[PDB]
DNA sequence: GGCTTTCGTCAACCCTTTGCTTATCTTCCCT
C-alpha cells in the first residue's frame, strides 16, 4: 500500500545561476566597469591553533589569493544570469507514478510564495554574501524581459512586502507553476569604499600550496554558481524554531553550524513526499519546502 | 579436501576451461579447455551455475586451491594420483555456444574462416596477478559479471576487484605544432 | 611498383575499443585488415596491405577504467524485466581520428579510385565505429624506395603500428621492455559444428583465441621502413608487417 | 506455418550519428568556433541521501566536470553529422528465410512518416535534452547534398507538418526506403545566455577522481553517438496510452523512468515481427515501430 | 510438450592515479 520511491529518483535543477563575474565600477560610473583581478600576497602572522602552544612564537607564512577594489573606483559589481526554469514537476530520472503522484499533491502549492523569496534572495543581494558588510548602499539591478527593476534598501533576514520583487516574482512564478523559462540578468553596485576587498568564491583544492585560492575565471574574480544557487533557494523560514531563513536542503542541514535543522524530528524533504504521495495532506509551508527541493533538485531515492 | 572439491564440482555443471567467451557476455556460456596451453604457471578457469561450492576450513572455493602452488599442473601431471587425473578431466570438457558472441571473417588465403574470438582466461587472472605485482599501472580494470559476478565464472566471483587489461590508448598528435 | 591510396584525419567514433580480454584502446591490425578485405569485397580493389596509424585517440572513461555502455533491451523473452536497467556487458568505447594508407594494385584512373574508396568509406565502419569525417582520399605510388618515404611522409600526422615481436610473452615484455600489447591474429580451438546461428553456413568457423604479438607506436616519418608499418594478412590465420620486426 | 525467429537475428544500426561537439559562439558571430572546455570544479555541499539523517549535519566535497559558456559568448553550437544508411532489411546474423519474409512483410512500411519524425528530432533539438531548456533562441541549419536549412521554433514533444523538415525526409525515407546513404550535417545555435552552463554527455565511468566525469573529445564538451541516435529514434508515439514520444526500443523500454510501455502487453517489437512473418495483418503503426527497430537495429536472443 | 512468465538461488575486492612518442627543410650546376 505503501508507495515507495524509485532508487533512482532525481530531480534537474530549476533554479540556473552562472558564474557571478565581480567588475569594479563607481556608484556613478557604472559604465566603467573594470575586471577585478585575482591577486596574489604572501602574508605572515602568528600561528594561533587551538592546540600547540609551543609554537606560539614561531611564525606563519601563508600565500593567499586576494581580490581588492581599485583605489580610484568605490563600487563592487557583481553580474550573474539566473535562469529560472520550468517543469519543476517531471523527474528526469524518476517519471511515473511518485514522482507524478508528487505533482498532482503539489498543484495547489503557493508558487508566488516561493518566487517570491527567490526574486527576493536575489534582489536583497543575499548572493553577494560576505561582501555585504562594509557597503554603504546595495542596488540590485535585475533585468528580466528588458525589464530594469531597482532595488535599493531590502532587509535580508525578512521578507517585506514590495512591488517590485512581487512583479518580477508573478512571472518567475508562472515558469515555475508551468513550462517554458524565465532569465534574469543580475547587477549589483554595492558602495564598498575606495580599495575595499572584495570575497569571490574561494576554489576547493587539496594539494594546498596556496592558503586561499579564489575563483577566477581568466584571471577575473568570480563567486561559484552553487554559492549563488545556495543564496537564491535561502527561503526556508519553515524548519523547527524557524529564526532565520536557511537555503533550502532534503535535511534542513547548514553545514557551518554542523547541525541539521529538518532532520531527526519528521519534515526531513523524504518524509514530506513520502506523505504527500501517500494522501497524508501537507500544510502550506509544507508544500512549499518540498516544491522548494524540486526546484533546487537533487536525487531523492534508495 | 580436494577429491571432496572435484566432486562437489562434478555434482554441478562442471567445466574447467582456459578460454571462454563467458567474459565477452554474461549471458554466452562457453568454455574451452585448451589442452596445448597448460604449463607450470598457466592459470586456469572453472565454471558452475552461481559460482556454487562448499569451501574448505581456510574459506576457498576449489578455485583458490586449484591456483596456488601450480596445484592444477599438479593434478594434471598427476603426481596426486592418476585417478585424480581423471576427476580432474572429467571436469576439463569443451562446451559450446556461439549466441552473443562476435563473429569476424579472417582470411586463410583464397577464402574466408568465421572466427569467433573467445577470451583466453590464463590471459586475465595471470595477467591481473602479475600487472598488480609488477607494479604495471598502464591499464584499465574491469570487473566482469557486473553487480554480483558469481552468476558469470569463479574467477570473477572471487576476484571481485576488476581483472586488469592493457590501457592500449596511442600517444596523441598535438594539434598546434 | 606499388600503389596507395591514403584517406587522411578519419574521425571515428564511437570505436569498440575492447581489442580482446585483456586489450582496450586502439583497434588492432585485425582491424583494419578487416577493413582493408572490406573493400576488397565492396569494391572490389584487392587490398594487400593497410598502414594505419592514430592522429587521435581517446577512450571513453577516466584513467583507470573505462566508460562502459548503457546496454539496451534487446534480447527475446525477458519483457516484464526491461523497465529495470538493463546488465551490462563489458565493451569500452572510444573516439579515433585516423589516417589510413590501403596498398591497391589498379588499373584506372586515380579518380575512379578515389571515388570507389571514398563510397566505401561512406559505408564503412572502423572498429564498430561511425566514420565521423574523413579527408578526400589521394593516390600516391611507391615506384622506388624513395617513393614509398613519399608515401610514408603523406601520412603525417600519424602513429603508425611497427611489429616489435614476442620475446616471451605478453606481459613480461609489457613491463620490462614497455611496449604496447595487441592483437596480431588469432589461434584456432576448436572447430565449430553448429553452423546454424551464424552469418554463414557454408564458411566454416572455428572458436579462437586471440593471439598478440608486441608493438610500438612511432610516427610514420620516423619509421625508416615504410614496409614496417604496412600491415598484412599472414598465412599464419595471422597478420603481420611486410618488414617484419621493427628493430 | 509458425515461422520461428532466428537465435541471435541482428539488424546493423541506420542511423548513424557522430559526436556532437560543443561550441561557444555568439548570435551575432555564429562563426566565431570556440571549444567549450570540460573544465574540472571541486564543490562543497551537504550529503543528502534518503538514508542519512545521522549523517546530514556534516559536509560532502565532490569534485565534478563541468562545462560552461565563456563570458563573451552567449550561444552554444552543437556539431554532429547524421548519416541514414539504407538496406534497412538486411540482416547481418540472422537467416534468410525468417528475415525476408520480414522484410516482404514491410514494404508497407510508410517511411515518409519515420523520415519526418527522425529528421524533425535532428531538428527541433531533441538532441540537446538540457540545454535545449533555458534557451532564448534555438536555431538548427541542416546541410545535405550541398543545400542547407534552417529551423527557429518547432515545439519538440509533437511533431507539426512544416515543408522544410517533410523536404528532407523525402531524401532520407529515399535512403531508407531504399539504398545508399545521406548525411545531415547538424548545426546546433542556441541562445543560452551569457555563461550559461552546457550539459555533454555525462560517462558511465567508475572515477574515484571525479564523482561526476563528462565527456570530452581533446577536452572539448561532446555529448555521446548513441546519445543522440537514440534521440534520433525518440518517435514511438505508437505505444499503449501514448501521451509523450518515447525512444524505439524493443520493448519500448526507458529504463531511465523505470517503465518499459511496450513490456507485456503484446506490443513489443517481437511479437509485432512474429505477427508480421506469420501473416498476421499488421497495423501501420505496428509496421512504423517494427521498421523503426529494424533502422536502430539490435541482436535479438531467442 | 514445450513455453513463457516470475520468484528463489548464490555470492563477496587489495589496491594504482601519466607517458605510450615527441612532425615530412638545399649542397653542385647552368640556363
Amino acid at each position: 500500500t505503501k508507495l515507495k520511491a524509485p532508487a533512482v529518483l532525481a530531480y534537474s535543477r530549476k533554479i540556473n545561476p552562472t558564474n557571478a563575474l565581480m567588475f569594479a565600477v563607481n556608484w556613478s560610473d557604472r559604465d566603467n566597469t573594470t575586471a577585478v583581478m585575482v591577486g596574489t600576497k604572501t602574508v605572515a602572522g602568528t600561528q594561533s591553533v587551538r592546540g600547540n602552544p609551543n609554537d606560539a612564537d614561531k611564525g606563519n607564512i601563508q600565500t593567499v589569493n586576494f581580490a581588492n577594489l581599485p583605489h580610484n573606483k568605490n563600487t563592487l559589481l557583481v553580474k550573474y544570469n539566473v535562469k529560472f526554469v520550468g517543469d519543476v514537476f517531471k523527474a528526469e530520472l524518476g517519471g511515473g507514478e511518485y514522482s507524478n503522484t508528487l505533482q498532482t499533491a503539489l498543484e495547489n502549492t503557493d508558487f508566488g510564495t516561493l518566487a517570491y523569496r527567490y526574486v527576493y534572495n536575489i534582489a536583497a543581494g543575499r548572493t553577494l554574501w560576505r561582501n555585504r558588510v562594509g557597503a554603504e548602499s546595495i542596488e540590485t539591478v535585475i533585468t528580466v524581459n528588458d525589464q530594469t527593476f531597482t532595488f535599493s534598501d531590502l532587509l535580508v533576514n525578512e521578507f517585506d512586502e514590495d512591488v517590485d520583487v512581487a512583479e518580477i516574482a508573478d512571472m518567475v512564478a508562472g515558469v515555475l507553476s508551468g513550462e517554458g523559462f524565465v532569465t534574469l540578468k543580475v547587477e549589483h553596485y554595492m558602495l564598498l569604499g575606495e580599495g575595499s576587498e572584495v570575497f569571490p568564491s574561494q576554489e576547493f583544492v587539496e594539494n594546498s600550496k596556496l592558503s586561499k585560492q579564489l575563483f577566477d575565471l581568466n584571471g577575473q574574480a568570480a563567486m561559484h554558481d552553487q554559492k549563488i544557487g545556495n543564496a537564491i533557494r535561502t527561503i526556508d523560514t519553515w524548519y523547527e524554531d524557524a529564526t532565520t531563513p536557511i537555503a533550502v536542503e532534503p535535511y534542513g542541514s547548514v553545514v557551518r553550524n554542523g547541525v541539521a535543522y529538518r532532520a531527526g524530528n519528521k519534515t526531513d524533504l523524504f518524509t514530506l513526499m513520502d506523505g504527500a504521495v501517500n494522501g497524508k495532506s501537507l500544510t502550506e509551508e509544507d508544500q512549499m519546502f518540498v516544491t522548494a527541493n524540486l526546484i533546487r533538485g537533487g536525487v531523492f531515492g534508495g | 579436501m580436494i577429491k571432496e572439491m572435484i566432486e562437489d564440482f562434478i555434482s554441478k555443471g562442471g567445466l574447467i576451461f582456459t578460454h571462454s567467451g563467458r567474459y565477452t557476455n554474461t549471458n554466452n556460456s562457453c568454455f574451452i579447455f585448451n589442452k596445448n596451453d597448460i604449463g607450470v604457471d598457466t592459470k586456469v578457469d572453472m565454471y558452475t551455475p552461481k559460482s556454487a561450492g562448499i569451501k574448505n576450513e581456510e574459506g576457498e572455493n576449489l578455485w583458490q586451491v586449484l591456483n596456488k602452488a601450480n596445484m592444477f599442473y599438479r593434478i594434471y601431471s598427476g603426481e596426486l594420483g592418476e585417478e585424480l587425473q581423471y576427476l580432474l578431466k572429467s571436469c576439463c570438457t569443451a562446451k559450446e555456444d556461439v549466441t552473443t558472441l562476435p563473429q569476424i571473417y579472417f582470411k586463410n588465403g583464397e577464402g574466408y574462416d568465421i572466427l569467433v574470438p573467445i577470451g583466453n582466461a590464463h590471459n586475465l587472472i595471470s595477467g591481473t596477478e602479475y600487472l598488480w605485482e609488477h607494479k604495471y599501472y598502464n591499464t584499465f580494470t574491469q570487473k566482469l559479471g557486473g553487480s554480483n559476478p558469481q552468476n558469470c565464472t569463479h574467477a570473477c566471483n572471487k576476484m571481485r576487484g576488476g581483472f586488469k587489461q592493457f590501457n592500449c590508448t596511442p600517444p596523441q598528435v598535438e594539434d598546434n605544432y | 611498383m606499388r600503389k596507395f591510396i591514403i584517406v587522411k584525419n578519419v574521425k571515428v567514433d564511437g570505436i569498440n575499443a575492447k581489442s580482446s580480454d585483456i586489450t582496450v584502446g586502439m583497434p588492432p591490425a585485425t582491424t583494419f585488415c578487416g577493413l582493408g578485405e572490406t573493400m576488397s569485397i565492396k569494391t572490389g580493389i584487392v587490398v594487400k596491405a593497410v598502414s594505419y596509424g592514430s592522429v587521435k585517440f581517446e577512450v571513453r572513461g577516466s584513467r583507470f577504467n573505462t566508460s562502459v555502455t548503457k546496454f539496451a533491451w534487446q534480447d527475446r523473452g525477458n519483457g516484464g524485466k526491461a523497465n529495470n536497467n538493463s546488465p551490462i556487458q563489458p565493451k569500452p568505447l572510444a573516439d579515433g581520428v585516423f589516417t589510413l594508407c590501403f596498398e591497391v594494385e589498379w588499373e584506372d584512373c586515380a579518380e575512379v579510385l578515389v571515388d570507389k574508396v571514398t563510397n566505401f568509406i561512406n559505408t564503412a565502419r572502423i572498429a564498430g565505429g561511425t566514420i565521423a569525417s574523413f579527408n578526400k582520399p589521394f593516390v600516391k605510388v611507391a615506384k622506388d624506395a624513395e617513393e614509398l618515404a613519399s608515401v610514408k611522409n603523406a601520412m603525417m600526422p600519424c602513429y603508425v603500428v611497427v611489429d616489435c615481436g614476442v620475446e616471451v610473452n605478453i606481459f613480461e615484455d609489457a613491463v620490462n621492455r614497455k611496449l604496447q600489447p595487441m592483437v596480431n591474429g588469432y589461434k584456432k580451438l576448436e572447430k565449430i559444428v553448429d553452423n546454424k546461428h551464424m552469418r554463414d553456413k557454408f564458411t566454416p568457423a572455428y572458436l579462437a583465441t586471440p593471439t598478440y604479438t608486441m608493438i610500438g607506436y612511432k610516427m610514420v616519418s620516423n619509421v625508416d621502413n615504410f614496409d614496417q608499418a604496412l600491415w598484412q594478412y599472414g598465412e599464419n590465420t595471422k597478420v603481420k608487417t611486410i618488414g617484419g620486426i621493427y628493430n
